[PDB]
RNA sequence: AUGCGA
């Protein structure tokens, strides 16, 4: 049942919502695989710009809104580039333009990537025939519209798939009965339950050795040497 | 346990609302996901 | 003749159904004759002159 | 249900999936003797014959986005970026 | 299937619920009476399981209809159980409800007022008003009737409140709430109500002691006698087994003084239907006949099969009309026999054949609810490991459809399949005639059923076929000059004829392997027919996506019917959509062994 | 309760109208006109004749023939209707949308017309031109549509044989031309229409 | 009746006789090869039951099998290692003899009558034979009389003592096997050929001697002082 | 097109007033009357309908019973896998029921 | 490939008021071109070749007064190898109703054909490659079977290659 | 014995013991007697639902039954009044077949003309030789039936009304109509009936008429009828035939003294020679 | 089910 809505959210053919987007991205793992690929792309820049050539669609969305809201929050969001102390004043784009509509509502994590990358290769950009960081990044924001899920893609299943058949080529619980303690039974009884402590920086070994005796359990048995009953 | 389900539903006078694919393939109805996820109309002259 | 390539599944009035004259009467057929004149069901039609005629007078 | 046209906000271009069956129903129509809105050009496959029409957007038909909801938005191939 | 024959009532929804005697004795065509099932060792026994009203037989008409054993639907009948049992299905509950009553008062135990508050919980759930069901708890106030009755007026209120708001509000509709978190809160709510439904071991608002219930499982209920404490309390408030019958009689009244709540404890949505919530629900007064022609005997090549349902019913109207005569039995002793006890063993009798008919109506029911290796009941034919819906429904046989070992063959694209002429001439697409298609169709028809790029056979518009099977050049000569003949009825000026076509170097199919472990296992190939084969000739390129290999894995080859189906299979399940595997978008489909090794000594500098 | 059932069958099973005789010298006004809502199946080869496609398709086999939800014989059709399946055009558009169904190029719609109707109902007077006569009945043509006979069971002893020979009327002499009968009842189990009149009522 | 149930495997009694299964007891003799006809006859099956099992350390092929089932013939799949295969050389005990006998020798040997012993433990070595309990002695006596008894054994002038015996010693081992000197000669016992190097002749061993058995696999492997045959 | 148009797909009659696919029968015909598709739900036993109360002409058909009924003239056909109609004989013996929606009712 | 089948008479054995069947004709009007399979016993001439829809017998049953016959229900076509008849350990059986017909399907190797060498490296057989195609060896031979080496790396069957070897060296 | 075995039990099983007891306790007193009075009480409640089916057997065997035979009259004090002309042949048709033309034809072929039917049948010829006297006219009647019958049963493949005048000499209506309208299915209707009579005859009205047939046999031949020789000439099953036999109530076994002798065939056959026989005492 | 191809 579980499926994209029309609105990128993720719904079930019941209609209860699951994810409002795809990983909360909305991008089809059948894109992805050069979407970071950014030089690669550029050395075959004529080419991408010959499949997907802008001035066909050019003409029938806006290119800006997005662009503007990447301005002030781009300004805000370098200004907040503490993590619970976030930039609550500005949600990321694709919740506030529709991805298909507004050419650059991607996610932030790609967005400062990219420019990470456009700033790192002035030098490329000392390369290029004449292409710039505004044509270069309007063509990558194009190809992220173009790679995006399309309305109504099984995604669920491709999920449940995705999760099973990798499954079959396989001091705690490993492999399929770990996936199955989880996934299966979600079993309030893990077979191996652990819990990871992080030690202070200051904490020192010694320190941690003898936390280590101090807190294990420890039962009458464990330090009887014998028992005579008469 | 399928009659289990069909008990508890049975109990619950319960509707289908015919969501489910496996439910509807029960139905033979046209899948509502993918290319079922919509229906196409035409367009017909007037005049 | 059995199926929907032919028939209707359902029809249904939506008022209950008026009192047509006989000159509406006559009207409508001689307005529906001369349209479907301008395929058996000629001789329907055949047989509606003759009810125009009957609507005349004499056939 | 009816999603005002001021009010759509879909993606403007035909999904995969959308395209796949305008191409099958349309193809369909003319192979059920639909009347062909574009040369026949020698082809004998309905199914080629309605991505020719697809290529000219002579397609007759509309999309019905449905949400789920079911409020939907009626969209002709003539708008819909193709591709 | 044909594109010819629409139609346009389509199923929109599925509503479940509970038949009724009176309602199966109107629709029912027959009431099946005779325990025998055939006589003189052959002959369909008169009103008996093989009454033709229970559809056709032996070219016996359908006694219902009129309509042969390849015609009649079928017609369901009917067996009036004698006296009333308990349904196997809702036995559980059943018994629940029997643990809620007072004995003297025949209402629930737990407290009027607190009952209402359950059924204002329930209705809020039928519109799923969460938040207001969570709400109702905050109406409070030796508790006097005009308070208890204040609280029924605060509750009464409250529903009115929060519909009114909610109706105004359009947060729901006419036709109630319905999700899946709604769905909790009620298994929620109907768990926590049954446990305050089981504490009362006493009446409350009758103050009444209950017998204690015990069970042998799923045929006899008996009621515990009580403690003298709690029988002199009796007194100042002035194991058995039971019949169902008085169960009914019980339960029926019971269940009218408490239909006012029970009515929203029943349905989880708005009961539109204004349904009577009726004991009869749990117990059968009365028992179906399925059609015959789903009940056949399984005849494989030359053994005859009985059917285990004839068998079973069998035993249910023996059992009953045994019953039956006992109770004739006792009509006769009943004159009076002031003192013959001579009955004090037909009613062993009637006993032993009461728990009997009810374990054996049980044993039609499911196998494992009766009492080696018995003949399947329902439960046992639906389930299992397929459960009808598993093994005839989630998954079926298919038309149109091969099998076979799969050949490599690297000359072909990359996106075809090598079909062998077998196959070639043996699978048929539907094609509607046209103007356009005359000539390729008029060709294959020359080269008739036999040949290649043929066809076997023709649908005529006026609905009928025609096979070519058997037909001479001529014949189909005669046909070819037909294909695109004029109207001859109204009824079916719309069509076009129909050529059953071979399939040709211009269709998709859609291959399959064995363990479909995913979506890309699965693909549509274009089909490209190879003289001299025998065998489904594959690129190599593809078996490392259905990891197939040439030892002798066998593959199902699809041909689709339908132009939707076959624009799915050349334009999605195409292999060309398929170049990423959505598991993670390494490319699946790249050359193998050989090539690679190819490619490694061509490219050498060494290569000139 | 039980007089839900019956409001059920009498409400259900209600008719409408008793077509009187015109000045009561006229037939009944069993013509009626009457706006319905039919559901069709639309083909792809009408998509330049859809209006009358439709007509061509189901209202013109439905003309001079009986439909049981009307009563009567389809005398003739008037203002179709087509539903847009997408709002907006005070109903005027110079293209109409309609739902394709889900596995064919077929449409079905939702259609607006009004019927002309033939509603006769048994106890009617009418009158008819003698089509045959035999020794049991006689046969008259109303409108020059429909056939009509009087069985000599419902025929009034009074009536007169001169010989399949000839009747004399109950006046005492022969019949001839037209004649006024009452509808006792109309059958319709069969190739085309049918009927049934009396002369005792 | 005896035709019925070899036609279709179902041997079913008021005793059971003893058997996990009322089913695959009959195979067909399925001469599609000639190599299959004989492999039919060296399979032998761990039974259904075990079949159904979803565990495998049943499945596991144990190094105690060596000489009896084939490491190599196995079918793949469900029956894997549920259908094993008896080696080439291996044979079965069909009969039983001589066992009368053997309890006069022993008591020559030094075994003490159960009668007169009046011991018992995991502290001495108990000689049975067959399941008859004969006596008790000192685990030195246990491997003094295992190998006394394989001089004896692999001799020709005790006809009491038939060559098939198979001499189970269980020397004393810290949580090891309870010890014994269990031999058997009846039925059903695997036997298969080795050769014993002090009397330089064949010898038959089963598999529950050869567990503390020191078998050379070729000659020159033969380590000094460890392996017998 | 797979799991149902090229297995079991079979336009069967339901009752469009009832819902159900095993009510429904072909009316016996007459000597003036052609076979009619009839739900059993919806008719009335000719030795009632109120008939100490009260007709249309054309709701009464006959069963091959010799039966004659008032109504049962509401059922039209849907295309669903036969299957489906497997399950009322189970189902239906279980005791539910199918509300087969349509278009209005 | 051999397939052997009986032939009985006594499908239904019945009561015992008839038991006539007889293999052969009354009726004359039987199609005579099944005298081209069947001999005039009603039993086909060994060594006819049969294809699907060939009459296998032809025998009478009085209760139909006909000329009855049991066809052939196969995918391909065999030869009659053997026709036994069987009147043994009957108690009189003299009228002959159970016969046994052996058929012979030759089956020529062919593409799908599974090959395996002494060494579980199995393969179908891909192609029945054109001689002159075949490569040809120094000594003027083209090799009769060719198993591509890509295999052997995940196998390691190199018993196979040591087989190889030493029949080559045996041979010689 | 039973409750020694539960000690042999108890000793065996604590848990299997204690299932056992659950048995008993389920059982308990069984029927209770002041319960058992409440329980007759119920069974009157039982006599209003009872279920008050008839005689079961005693109905079915009198009215439609395994196959339907003639009428039989179980008051007859002669085999040959239990099943009277009338029965066989009914009134309405009875009064209609006059075979006096019949028996004072002397010519073969003339009588043939008179004949409803002509087939290849054998039955003519048998018969004929035993009716010369007037007396039998109404043997000869039933002649006339069973070639009427025969006429049916060869033809109850033909599935239209003038296919069927095709193999009959001109026979009265009257007897058409009543061999199809119950001894067949008709597939009624004046849609049909405007093309011509369609129907067909079911096994079961197959069987009917094969009743009738034996009937007619049996009549002529005073109730003594050879088995082997009938089912030769017939072309039935002998099951067929035997179970036809007995439906009709005639006792079937080898021949007496006196038949073999009567009908000339080895003693030593007798017992493989099968006689069906009527007798006074109506068959249950 | 026994066995088996993958
Ligand atoms: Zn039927
Ligand atoms: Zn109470
Ligand atoms: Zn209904």
């Amino acid at each position: 049942g579980v499926h994209v809505s029309y609105d990128n959210s993720i719904r079930d053919a019941d209609g209860t919502l699951v994810q409002f987007m795809y990983g909360g991205d909305a991008i089809d793992i059948t894109k992805e695989s050069h979407m970071t690929q950014f030089e690669f792309c550029l050395d075959n820049y004529y080419a991408l710009l010959k499949k997907y050539n802008p001035s066909a669609l050019i003409e029938h969305l806006d290119v800006e809104s997005a662009l503007k809201y990447s301005k002030k929050t781009l300004k805000y969001r370098k200004k907040h580039s503490p993590h619970y102390k976030q930039s609550v004043k500005y949600d990321p784009v694709l919740a506030k333009y529709n991805p298909a509509k507004y050419l650059g509502s991607v996610s932030e994590n790609f967005q400062d990537k990219l420019e990470s990358f456009l700033d790192k290769n002035s030098k490329l950009f000392k390369s290029s025939d004449g292409v710039n960081e505004k044509k270069f990044r309007a063509l990558m924001q194009l190809k992220y519209m173009r790679s995006l899920i399309n309305p109504g893609e099984a995604v669920g299943i491709i999920a449940s798939q995705s999760v099973g058949e990798p499954s079959t080529q396989m001091n705690v619980t490993l492999g399929i009965p770990r996936l199955r303690e989880i996934v299966m039974t979600a079993s309030a009884a893990i077979k191996t339950p652990q819990m990871t402590l992080p030690i202070w920086n200051d904490v020192s070994d010694e320190q941690a050795d003898t936390f280590c005796k101090s807190i294990s359990k420890v039962l009458l048995s464990e330090v009887i040497d014998k028992v005579i009953v008469t | 346990t399928t009659c289990q389900f069909l008990t508890k539903a049975v109990l619950d006078n319960e509707r289908e609302q015919l969501d489910s694919p496996s439910a509807r393939i029960v139905v033979g109805k046209l899948n509502n996901v993918g290319t079922g996820s919509f229906d196409v109309l035409a367009k017909v002259p007037n005049a | 003749t059995a199926t929907t390539l032919n028939t209707p599944v359902v029809i249904h009035a939506t008022q209950l159904p008026q009192h047509v004259s006989t000159d509406e009467v006559l009207q409508f057929l001689e307005s529906f004759i001369d349209e479907k004149e301008n395929t058996n069901l000629s001789s329907s039609i055949s047989q509606l002159k003759r009810i125009q005629r009957d609507f005349k007078g004499l056939p | 249900k009816a999603i005002p046209k001021d009010q759509r906000a879909t993606t403007p271009y035909m999904t995969k999936y959308e395209r796949a069956r305008i191409l099958g129903t349309r193809a369909l129509q003319i192979s059920m003797n639909a009347p062909v809105f574009v040369d026949l050009e020698g082809e004998t496959d309905p199914l080629r014959i309605a991505m020719k029409e697809l290529a000219e957007k002579k397609i007759p038909l509309v999309i019905r986005r449905y949400l789920p909801d079911g409020s939907f938005e009626d969209w002709s191939v003539e708008e819909l970026i193709v591709d | 299937m044909d594109i010819s024959k629409p139609v346009g009532s389509e199923i929109t929804s599925v509503d479940f619920g509970i038949l009724t005697a009176k309602e199966i004795r109107n629709l029912s065509a027959k009431q099946i009476t005779n325990p025998t099932v055939l006589d003189n060792l052959g002959h369909p026994v008169s009103g008996g399981l093989y009454d033709l009203a229970l559809g056709a037989f032996l070219r016996n008409l359908c006694s219902t209809c009129g309509l042969d054993e390849k015609f009649c639907p079928g017609h369901q009948g009917h067996i009036e159980l004698p006296v009333p049992c308990y349904n196997p299905l809702f036995f559980n509950q059943l018994y629940i409800y029997l643990r809620a009553s007072c004995l003297f008062c025949h209402h629930f135990r737990l407290k009027s007022v607190e009952v209402h508050r359950y059924a204002c919980k329930l209705r809020l759930l039928q519109y799923g008003l969460i938040d207001e069901s969570y709400k109702l708890d905050e109406i409070t106030l030796d508790i006097s009737s005009t308070l208890l009755n204040e609280l029924k007026s605060k509750r009464s209120e409250y529903v009115d409140m929060a519909i009114a708001k909610a109706l105004s509000d359009g947060r729901t509709t006419e036709r109630g709430s319905f999700t899946a978190t709604v769905n909790d809160e009620r298994k929620k709510l109907v768990h926590e109500f049954h446990k305050k439904l089981l504490s009362r071991g006493k009446c409350d608002n009758c103050g009444m002691f209950s017998p204690k219930f015990r069970k042998d499982g799923f045929t006899k209920i008996f009621e515990t006698a009580l403690n003298e404490k709690q029988i002199t309390n009796n007194r100042v408030k002035g194991s058995t087994y039971i019949l169902s019958t008085e169960v009914k009689n019980i339960l029926d009244t019971v269940f009218r003084k408490e239909q006012c709540v029970l009515q929203y404890v029943f349905h989880s949505r708005p009961n539109l239907s204004r349904k009577l919530v009726k004991a009869d629900s749990f117990f059968m007064d009365v028992l179906v006949v399925p059609p015959t022609r789903f009940r056949l005997p399984s005849k494989l090549g030359e053994e005859v099969h009985e059917n285990s349902q004839n068998q079973l019913l069998s035993k249910v109207l023996t059992t009953s009309l045994l019953i039956r005569d006992l109770n004739d039995d006792l009509s006769k002793l009943q004159k009076d026999k002031v003192s013959l006890e001579d009955r004090r063993v037909i009613f062993s009798r009637l006993m032993n054949a009461f728990v009997t008919i009810q374990n054996d109506v049980n044993a039609f029911i499911d196998s494992t609810k009766a009492q080696k290796v018995p003949i399947p009941g329902v439960k046992q034919a639906l389930e299992k490991k397929e459960g009808l819906f598993r093994k005839h429904m989630m998954g079926k046989r298919v038309n149109y459809a091969a099998r076979s070992v799969i050949s490599p063959d690297p000359n072909i694209e990359t996106n075809e399949i090598g079909v062998p002429p077998v196959f070639a001439v043996k699978l048929t697409y539907p094609e509607p005639v046209t103007a356009y298609n005359i000539a390729e169709l008029r060709q294959a028809v020359i080269n008739g059923p036999d040949k290649w790029p043929g066809a076997t056979q023709i649908q005529n518009e006026d609905g009928s076929l025609v096979s070519l099977i058997g037909m001479s050049v001529e014949q189909r000569k005669a046909l070819a000059n037909q294909l695109l003949t004029p109207s001859s009825n109204v009824s079916t000026h719309t069509l076009n004829k129909k050529v059953y076509r071979h399939i040709k170097n211009r269709d998709v199919v859609l291959m399959n392997r064995q363990p479909t472990l995913h979506k890309a296992s699965m693909m549509g190939h274009k089909v490209r027919v190879l003289p001299n084969e025998k065998t489904l000739r594959l690129h190599y390129a593809n078996t490392g996506a259905y990891n197939a290999d040439f030892d002798g894995d066998e593959m199902n080859m699809h041909f689709p019917q339908n132009e939707n189906a076959r624009a799915e299979a050349l334009n999605l399940a195409n292999t060309d959509s398929q170049y990423l595997t959505p598991t993670s978008g390494s490319p699946v489909r790249g050359l193998i062994q050989d090539h690679i090794s190819a490619g490694v000594w061509l490219t050498s500098k060494d290569s000139f | 309760n039980e007089n839900r059932e019956t409001a059920r069958f009498i409400k259900k099973h209600k008719k409408q109208v008793t077509n009187p005789i015109d000045e009561k010298n006229g037939t009944s006004n069993c013509i009626v006109r009457v706006p319905i809502a039919l559901y069709v199946s639309l083909a792809p080869m009408y998509l330049e004749n859809p209006l009358q496609g439709v007509m061509k398709q189901h209202l013109n086999p439905l003309v001079m023939k009986y439909n049981n939800k009307v009563g009567g014989v389809v005398l003739g059709y008037e203002g179709l209707k087509i539903l847009d399946a997408d709002p907006l055009s005070k109903e005027d558009t110079s293209e109409k949308l309609i739902k394709i169904t889900p596995d064919t190029p077929f449409g079905f719609t939702w259609c607006h017309v009004n019927l002309y109707v033939w509603q006769p109902q048994v106890g009617d007077v009418l009158e008819g031109y003698i089509f045959i006569q035999s020794a049991s009945h006689i046969g008259l043509l109303i409108h020059d549509a429909f056939n009509a006979s009087i069985k000599k069971n419902n025929i009034p002893v009074d009536w007169t044989f001169v010989h399949l020979g000839h009747w004399v009327d109950s006046n005492g002499e022969p019949i001839d031309g037209k004649l006024r009968f009452t509808v006792r009842n109309v059958h319709t189990t069969g190739r085309v229409v049918s009927v049934d009149g009396t002369l005792i009522s | 009746k005896m035709q019925y149930f070899l036609s279709t495997g179902n041997l079913v009694s008021q005793s059971g006789l003893d058997l996990q299964q009322v089913s695959g007891y009959t195979v067909v003799a399925e001469k599609i090869n000639f190599y299959r006809f004989i492999s039919h006859f060296r399979m032998v099956h761990r039974g259904s039951f075990f079949a159904q099992l979803k565990t495998t350390t049943v499945r596991k092929l144990l190094p105690e099998s060596w000489g009896f089932l084939c490491p190599v013939h196995t079918p793949d799949g469900s029956p894997c290692g549920l259908l094993n295969h008896f080696a080439h050389k291996c044979r079965i005990s069909t009969q039983q003899s001589d066992v009368s006998r053997i309890p006069s020798i022993l008591y020559s040997l030094g075994v003490a009558p159960a009668s007169h012993t009046f011991a018992a433990g995991p502290s001495l070595c108990c000689v049975q034979i067959d399941g008859k309990i004969i006596g008790w002695v000192s685990h030195e006596q246990g491997k003094i009389i295992a190998d006394t008894l394989r001089y004896w054994k692999v001799e020709g002038k005790t006809p009491g003592l038939p060559i098939d015996l198979e001499i189970g010693y269980v020397p004393p081992s810290t949580r090891g096997q309870y010890p014994g000197l269990y031999l058997f000669g009846g039925h059903s016992r695997m036997l298969r050929p080795v050769r014993y190097l002090p009397l330089d002749k064949e010898d038959i061993v089963g598999p529950f001697e050869q567990v503390y058995m020191n078998i050379a696999v070729t000659p020159q492997e033969i380590q000094n002082n460890v392996h017998t045959h | 097109d797979r799991l149902l148009n090229s297995s079991d797909y079979t336009q069967a009659s339901v009752c469009r007033e009832c819902g159900s696919i095993l009510t429904t029968q072909q009316s016996v015909p007459r000597i003036g009357s052609i076979s009619t598709v009839c739900c059993r739900r919806c008719s009335m036993r000719f030795e009632d309908a109120k008939k100490l109360l009260t007709e249309d002409g054309e709701k009464i058909f006959i069963d091959d019973s010799q039966i004659w009924e008032d109504g049962q003239g509401n059922k039209f056909v849907g295309g669903n896998e036969t299957t489906t109609v497997a399950i009322p004989f189970v189902l239906k013996y279980l005791d539910s029921e199918l509300s087969a929606m349509g278009i209005r009712l | 490939m051999y397939k052997t089948e009986k032939v009985d008479l006594a499908l239904n054995r019945n009561r015992g008021d008839p038991i006539t069947q007889h293999f052969g004709f009354g009726n004359d009007e039987w199609p005579k071109e099944w005298l081209e399979k069947l001999d005039e016993d009603g039993l086909p001439y060994i060594g006819t070749y049969v294809e699907e829809g060939d009459p296998i017998c032809a025998y009478f049953d009085d209760t139909l007064n006909k000329t009855k016959i049991k066809t052939y229900h196969s995918s391909e076509p065999a030869y009659i190898e053997e026709v036994n008849l069987i009147g043994d350990e009957s108690n009189k059986f003299q009228e002959l109703q159970t016969v046994s017909i052996k058929y012979r399907i030759r089956r020529t190797p062919q593409i799908g054909d599974k090959f395996s060498s002494r060494h579980g490296q199995k393969g179908v057989c891909s192609r029945k490659w054109p001689t002159i195609d075949m490569p040809f060896s120094e000594t003027g031979i083209q090799p009769d079977i060719i198993i591509n080496p890509h295999a052997f790396p995940s196998r390691m069957t190199i018993g196979m290659f040591v087989e190889s070897l030493a029949g080559k060296a045996g041979a010689l | 014995r039973p409750s020694a075995l539960r000690n042999a039990l108890g000793e065996a099983f604590g848990t299997k013991k204690a299932k056992k007891a659950i048995a008993d306790l389920e059982r308990n007193r069984i029927d209770s007697d002041k319960l058992t009075d409440s329980a007759i009480d119920i069974v009157d409640s039982v006599r209003t639902a009872s279920k008050d089916l008839p005689t079961r057997a005693q109905l079915d065997e009198i009215t439609s039954n395994d196959r339907p035979t003639p009428l039989a009259n179980i008051d007859a004090t002669d085999v040959e009044q239990i099943y009277p002309i009338e029965s066989i042949i009914p009134k309405k048709e009875l009064q209609f077949i006059r075979v006096s033309s019949i028996l004072k034809e002397a010519d073969k072929e003339k009588k043939l003309e008179l004949f409803p039917y002509q087939n290849n049948s054998k039955y003519v010829a048998k018969k004929l030789d035993s009716l010369t006297q007037p007396s039998q006219m109404t043997k000869l009647q039933l002649l006339y039936y069973l070639s009427l019958l025969l006429g049916v049963y060869e033809n109850r493949r033909v599935n239209n009304k003038t296919k069927l005048l095709e193999r009959l000499n001109s026979p009265p209506e009257i007897l058409v109509d009543g061999i199809l309208s119950r001894f067949t299915v008709i597939k009624p209707g004046q849609f049909g009936r405007s093309k011509d009579r369609s129907y067909f005859i079911d096994p079961q009205n197959e069987d009917k008429i094969l009743c009738y047939i034996l009937a007619i046999i049996m009549h002529l031949d005073n109730f003594i009828v050879e088995i082997t020789p009938l089912a030769h000439e017939l072309n039935l099953k002998p099951s067929k035939v035997v179970s036809l036999f007995r439906v009709l109530g005639a006792i079937v076994k080898g021949a007496t003294v006196a038949q073999a002798e009567a009908f000339g065939i080895p003693k030593s056959t007798a017992a493989s020679y099968k006689i069906a026989t009527m007798k006074v005492p109506f068959k249950l």
